[PDB]
């Protein structure tokens, strides 16, 4: 047959041995995944995601694959920190002075810099979690996760949240991605128990590296006196690694950073996102439209400094596979998405579709389904094989732009943030593993949460109403305008056993919120 | 046409130009250099050539009311041994002379961008020139135009898009719900969305059965095994937007005469008095409109304007 | 000297920053633009008046693709069949040969002709095995090397090219990579004996390779490292490679390793100056560029050869599009190649401003400035027709170095007698002959007398076989034009086209090159080459000397003998005053 176009792929059969090859070991993990998840239209069974499931399935990032801590870090790179006192804490980092009023329900409250609200009662059922107030712009979010297998309590988990001291406003000239700015900004980790939802704000890390993001935990950095360590690119231009050295004590410390681990840069160019392609290696990309891969043991020269795009790389995202090579994914503000292999770029190169031009597109990978999922910059959610760029599949359509998109190693559930408040969830899972004919009607979404707000009351309206969503595939797209702060900036679940039912998210005025999906 | 032998007629034309001070469009335009782009080319290196050799020098002059509309000319210097004619501008005041020697947030999407500076801009407005320029520089004009159309409207954070002229150039303007504010002469809250299920009756009745697909069982080995087998105009609104505050600062009436034309003027902002013919019109036209009541003084002949409540 | 005004290629694009230009034997460029390749066409003229337009026609070149690994799913590499619509990724012509051959995007290798597909690289192996990422022509005789994914260069060889369409058939493999290792070749090059190959994990490997040896040596020159290769090349036998802040030779006649850092992380291609007294190298990059000389020691000079040129552009048009200094630009090179006499350069590059650029295809636009890489040149065996003018062109038409007893005119001495088809390829194959070919694109009016000699001795010998009237009237023809006595046979010779027919007195073809007159008192101009009356709607003409010859594949009337219809099939293409291919109505 001429296999050239997604309805070629008619037959469900030919569709799985096109886009997912015939490697008998790989297609075991789809049975399970269909068999596991079909059902789980928009929740999964608990029961599915604990490791002696009959139904588990996990594949870890390449990041965990060995011990980094030795290699990356070491004792010849501890991270240099001092302590600092409250006063000079807010002397710099000014978050917010003025209560927010939020309503849940029926509850009203004016909510101060860390009032933690557990979830009042709520008509549509037993809403479990609660939401917070961080009091500045949250720019990231990043779950750490423990193996169970260790003499740490099994119910305690670990977040980071990256805070702008800038605010509601959307337009700064201190929040400028093209040129480098170093400026104050910080780093609340939060220690919290998936048994019973308490949390208590742990360190407070102050550094002049200017916002944060693409923010991860590095899985492989393991050693007794850490919690973990802490990777991300900063607004100057660097990819920082900083070790979160654990306290004597659950009482809070505020801390300032005078060098970090170990500090990525090059010549005249800003890296503007990353992600590992082994236990220490990452891909990253540039200003100049440039992709690199550096070494984390060898920081001073990268492997390779090859030209990709024609502006401004947005996001970079890792396909790792037990069977099929590393490929990694590029999207840049020229709208092209690249997917390649870093053995050899231009003999490798390959285009899944070319966007407008959009100035912020979502990116992830969906390990269970070898999956990209994407933003098309505009107003869609849409899935990609690594190995069948062609069969790109839509998933859902929005009102306003896609601008925060998470999803979990454990489980194929996406959740999806648009920039009209409103967080979805759907099963990416029975979109991939399942035939075309009918997909107008058999894949469907459920909106879990909508910020609004009103002009003259001032209010943050946090709805807990449902609302399904059919799948639109011809759909138009839109770009309705709404209120600065309740655009979601970040969206993830944990993806631990014990806490892969939990999930956060945040607006921009603040008010990250967490649920425990039972 | 040998270009060699006119660059003593470009610095001695420049000479004589008034004030030293030429718009090189106008320039290229006077010497008939725009007949072909080949012709085009030679007036532009020339006029270059000039400026590097020191026989004259490139500078800006800049609208007085409009930072993105500023002109390219050449100012005479010593005798040798973006395209619209601002000659019109040129007449004015114009005195903003200079000798020649981005903003883009990536976490808050475009949508927001566009509107935040369209509002902090106020009552004035943004020019599309000014919110490309500013928020992404020239090279992106093109995804940026192919976006906005998505949401810019025609005439509750909306944004509309009203047409402009300043010299020759005919520009888009951008303005927020300023416009529906000013021109009135912002929301409340919003209904909850009174859906009420357990998202496990959702998890439960929403569930359909999909395509038959790879499918496993386990051997007595423990071993898994496989099945797949069986399976009207800005101007006149401008200008009766100030007539309302041009009464008001004053108080609930005034009287249509000389000083009143002056204060309307001064008010405006023009260095010279408008016409009483164009300020009539617009009073005629928001009287008619019912904002101003208006009458003759019974003791004078003169004639009074008031606020109706 | 002045450098000829840049070729402006409009409406192209690029898919990916790789060198992208190459430059055929007959002096045709091929650049690997997206989605269809563009072939700057050579042509002549004599008024260039200083612009490389004159020289070369630029042509979208739409080739056809069919696919051997379609119907066969995807393995370890997941992007193999990724995008089924094929397109070009790499595209080289035969450096002795005459052929193109290209990678396609999911990893085939296929040879053309022209437009033409000639065939489909493949042999049996798994999937990784039948998938190629890299190839080279031999530089001495008519076969292709293939580097796959199994980390096997598998040697493909030519044959029946002088009977049918040539045979690319499998010879042998030899496997460079690890037992069981999943590293695969990215890098080959061959000059003279010597082949070199780099694999993906950057170890190199360097062997003689001949058709007298069964068993190369595959020494490993370079170790499994951590620095990618950006390029490759051999210089008068020192390996050289380059790696991001490094360049690294290496000397084949012990295989001995040195290295100097190049003090920047930006792609550095390596511009091998072969013509040079002692081993030496340009390097370039879209900020510098420098003269690395490769004596035992390494060292850094000025590249006063090209650097200037690119400099003074980018002056001019940074005084345009950044006046006020107020943007980064950078000089994008879209690819860099040698002539293929090895006497200039072609750069394909355009000036940009970093920035959030979102291009188009109508708006997309690139400069090939061509330059010479020395003050004196000459001929060379390798490079043909309308490729010997572009030099001459290049140097500002400076003369190439002609031999000092010779300096028509030399007229070499010639003591052979081979058989017939041969004998015409070792008369061309002469220096002679090529240097005659060049004149011809100086003088006022062409000529081939010389050429002609080699004929008339043949035909001499050969007097027991000159049987047919054609092939009698074409060495009448010679022996007149050439003063020297004409063989004595007698009658009348009779031509034909597709509605008329002429009969001539083999006595009625004088001495005079230009015309002849028939016995109907009907007047007619001579063939370029047999010299025959040319009667017939079916001629190709010579772009140099203007001329024409009869298609031997178009008549179907004439009843030609042994010598004619060896001549013209001979010549049916290949122009015998300039080597230039004829062009055809």
């Amino acid at each position: 047959r001429p296999i050239r176009l997604l309805k070629d792929l008619s037959s469900a059969r030919d569709k799985i041995e096109r886009i997912y090859g015939l490697n008998k070991e790989k297609l075991l993990l789809l049975a399970k995944v269909k068999e596991g998840f079909e059902t789980s239209v928009f929740d999964f069974p608990f029961k599915n995601i604990q490791p002696d499931s009959p139904y588990f399935v996990c594949l870890d990032p390449p990041c965990k694959k060995e011990s980094a801590y030795n290699k990356v870090i070491g004792d010849k790179n501890r991270t240099v920190y001092h302590e600092i006192n409250k006063t000079e804490f807010e002397n710099m980092i000014k978050l917010r002075t003025k209560r927010l009023k939020l309503l849940i329900g029926e509850v009203d409250a004016e909510v101060s810099t860390g009032d933690k609200i557990e979830f009042p009662v709520l008509a549509n059922g037993k809403r479990r979690g609660f939401i917070y107030n961080v009091g500045g712009l949250v720019t990231d979010i990043a779950w750490l996760n423990i193996e169970e297998n260790t003499d740490i309590g099994k119910d305690i988990q670990y977040l980071a949240v990256a805070v702008s001291q800038y605010m509601d406003e959307p337009l700064n000239e201190h929040l400028e991605m093209f040129d480098k700015e170093k400026h104050s900004s910080c780093i609340q980790i939060f220690k919290m128990n998936t048994s019973t939802l308490h949390c208590v704000k742990v360190q407070t890390i102050v550094h002049s590296f200017g916002e944060v993001w693409d923010l991860k935990w590095h899985e492989g950095c393991h050693a007794p006196h850490l919690v973990g360590c802490l990777s991300f690119v900063s607004q100057e231009g660097t990819i920082n690694f900083l070790e979160i050295i654990d306290n004597a004590t659950d009482v809070h410390v505020f801390k300032m950073c005078e060098k970090p681990s170990l500090t990525l840069s090059l010549a005249d160019s800003l890296i503007t996102t990353f992600d590992f392609l082994s236990p220490t290696t990452v891909v990253c990309g540039f200003k100049n439209g440039f992709v690199a891969e550096f070494d984390l043991t060898d920081p001073e020269v990268p492997s390779f400094y090859d030209q990709v795009h024609d502006s401004y790389i947005l996001s970079v995202s890792t396909a790792y596979s037990d069977f099929e090579d590393t490929v990694v994914s590029t999207v840049a503000v020229d709208g092209y998405f690249y997917i390649f292999n870093p053995k050899d770029i231009a003999t490798t190169k390959t285009t899944v579709s070319r966007f407008r031009g959009s100035n912020l597109v979502p990116v992830v990978y969906c390990p269970q389904i070898y999956s990209y999922i994407y933003s098309d910059g505009a107003s869609s959610l849409r899935a990609v094989p690594s190995r069948a760029a062609f069969a790109v599949h839509p998933l859902v359509s929005r009102e306003t732009t896609i601008t925060a998109i998470g999803v979990s190693r454990l489980h194929p559930m996406v959740l999806a943030g648009s920039a009209d408040g409103s967080l979805i969830i759907t099963n990416a899972a029975r979109r991939l593993l399942h035939g075309i004919k009918n997909s107008s009607a058999t894949q469907k979404s459920l909106r879990l949460w909508k910020w609004d707000y009103s002009i003259k009351d001032d209010k943050y309206r946090i709805d807990s109403s449902y609302e399904v969503y059919p799948l639109t595939v011809n759909d138009v797209s839109k770009a309705k305008i709404d209120a600065h702060g309740i655009n979601i900036t970040c969206t993830k679940w944990n993806e631990t056993s014990a806490g892969g039912k939990c999930y956060a998210f945040s607006n921009s005025a603040g008010l990250l919120t967490l649920e425990y999906l039972s | 046409i040998n270009i060699r032998d006119h660059l003593a007629t470009i610095v001695e034309v420049v000479k004589r130009s008034k004030n030293g001070i030429r718009q090189i469009i106008d320039l290229k335009r006077e010497l008939k250099f725009d007949k072909e782009k080949r012709l085009s080319k030679a007036f532009i290196a020339a006029i270059a050539w000039l400026d590097e050799k020191e026989y004259l020098k490139k500078v800006l002059v800049v609208s007085p009311k409009n930072p993105a509309i500023k002109i390219r000319c050449v100012k005479y210097v010593k005798d040798i041994p973006d395209n619209f004619n601002a000659t019109d501008l040129l007449q004015n005041q114009g005195l903003v002379m200079e000798e020649k020697e981005v903003l883009l947030n990536r976490f808050y999407p475009l949508q927001n961008q566009t509107y935040d500076i369209a509002d902090k801009s106020g009552l004035k407005g943004i020019s599309t020139m000014d919110v490309v320029n500013r928020i992404t520089g020239k090279e992106f004009q093109r995804a940026f135009t192919k976006s906005s159309e998505y949401y810019l409207e025609s005439v509750g954070y909306r944004l509309f898009r009203i047409y402009d002229f300043e010299g020759k150039k005919k520009f888009f303007r951008l303005f927020t719900a300023q416009n529906f504010q000013k021109l009135t002469n912002p929301k409340g809250f919003d209904e909850l969305g009174k859906s009420r299920t357990d998202l496990k009756t959702l998890n439960e009745d929403n569930f359909v059965a999909l395509n038959n697909t790879v499918r496993f069982t386990t051997d007595s080995d423990g071993q898994d095994i496989f099945f797949w087998h069986g399976e009207r105009s800005l101007r006149s609104l401008q200008r009766q937007r100030a007539i309302l505050k041009v009464m008001n600062t004053i108080g609930g009436v005034a009287y249509l005469r000389e000083q009143f034309y002056e204060s309307v003027s001064k008010y405006m902002g023009s260095t010279t008095t408008l016409d009483k013919k164009t300020v009539r019109g617009d009073v005629d036209l928001m009287v008619e409109s019912e904002k101003l009541g208006a009458r003759t003084e019974p003791v004078s002949g003169r004639k009074i304007i008031f606020l109706p409540t | 000297m002045k450098l000829l005004k840049d070729l402006l290629v409009d409406r192209k694009e690029f898919e990916d920053w790789k060198n992208n230009l190459t430059w055929a034997r007959d002096g045709t460029l091929y650049l690997t633009t997206f989605p269809d390749i563009s072939i700057g066409q050579p042509k002549y003229a004599k008024d260039i008046n200083c612009n490389s337009k004159n020289l070369f026609h630029v042509k979208e070149f739409p080739l056809e693709f069919e696919n051997k690994l379609d119907f066969e799913l995807a393995q370890q590499n997941g992007l193999l069949n990724s995008q089924p619509v094929c397109y070009p990724r790499v595209c080289k012509p035969s450096p002795i040969d005459d052929w193109m051959a290209v990678l396609s995007n999911n990893g085939n290798v296929s040879v053309f002709k022209d437009n033409k597909m000639l065939t489909n690289l493949d042999s049996k192996g798994n999937l990784s095995s039948r998938t190629y990422h890299c190839f080279e022509w031999n530089p001495i005789e008519s076969s292709i090397v293939v580097g796959n994914e199994d980390g096997e260069l598998q040697f493909f060889s030519i044959r029946k090219n002088s009977e049918n369409t040539p045979e690319f058939y499998f010879e042998s493999s030899i496997r460079l990579s690890d037992a069981g290792s999943k590293d695969w070749v990215t890098h080959i090059v061959w000059y003279e004996d010597v082949l070199v190959a780099a694999l993906s994990n950057n170890s190199v490997f360097s062997m003689t390779v001949s058709a007298s040896s069964h068993q190369p040596v595959s020494r490993m020159i370079q170790n499994a490292s951590r620095r990618k290769i950006t390029d490759l090349k051999i210089v008068d036998y020192k390996v050289v490679l380059t790696c991001p802040g490094y360049v690294h030779k290496i000397d084949l006649k012990n295989y001995s390793i040195s290295s100097l850092k190049t003090g920047s992380l930006e792609n550095f291609h390596i511009i091998p100056l072969n013509h040079e007294k002692e081993s030496t190298i340009l390097l370039m990059s879209n900020k510098t560029s420098y003269k690395v000389l490769l004596e035992d020691e390494l060292h850094v000079t000025a590249d006063n050869i090209i650097a200037p040129y690119l400099e003074k552009k980018f002056k001019k048009w940074s005084t345009i599009w950044n006046e006020f200094n107020n943007y980064e630009t950078t000089l994008v090179i879209h690819g860099i190649s040698l002539s293929p006499d090895g006497y200039s350069i072609a750069i394909v590059y355009d000036m940009e401003r970093v920035a959030f650029k979102y291009k188009i295809a109508s708006e997309q636009s690139f400069n090939i400035m061509f330059a010479p890489l020395y003050h004196t040149w000459t001929i060379s065996e390798r490079a043909v027709g309308l490729a010997w003018y572009q030099t001459y062109q290049i140097y500002n038409q400076s003369l190439p170095k002609l031999p000092e007893n010779f300096s028509k005119l030399l007229n070499g001495n010639y003591p052979i007698s081979l058989d017939f088809q041969s004998y015409l390829n070792a008369l061309m194959k002469s220096e002679e002959m090529r240097i005659i070919m060049f004149l011809n694109m100086t003088i006022d009016k062409p000529s081939i007398l010389s050429f002609l000699e080699a004929l008339y001795e043949y035909a001499i010998n050969k007097k027991s076989e000159l049987t047919n009237s054609f092939d009698l009237a074409c060495v009448l023809s010679i022996a007149a034009i050439l003063k020297r006595e004409a063989p004595i046979y007698n009658g009348t010779l009779l031509m034909k086209n597709s509605f008329l027919e002429e009969t001539f007195n083999l006595e009625s073809f004088t001495a005079d090159p230009e015309t002849v007159t028939s016995t109907t008192n009907n007047t007619w101009k001579r063939c370029g080459v047999t010299l025959l009356p040319i009667l017939t709607t079916h001629v190709k003409i010579c772009p140099v000397s203007k001329q024409r010859v009869i298609d031997i594949k178009r008549d179907d009337l004439n009843d030609y003998g042994w010598f004619t219809r060896g001549l013209l099939e001979r010549f049916n293409e290949i122009s015998v005053y300039c080597g230039t291919t004829l062009e055809v109505m």
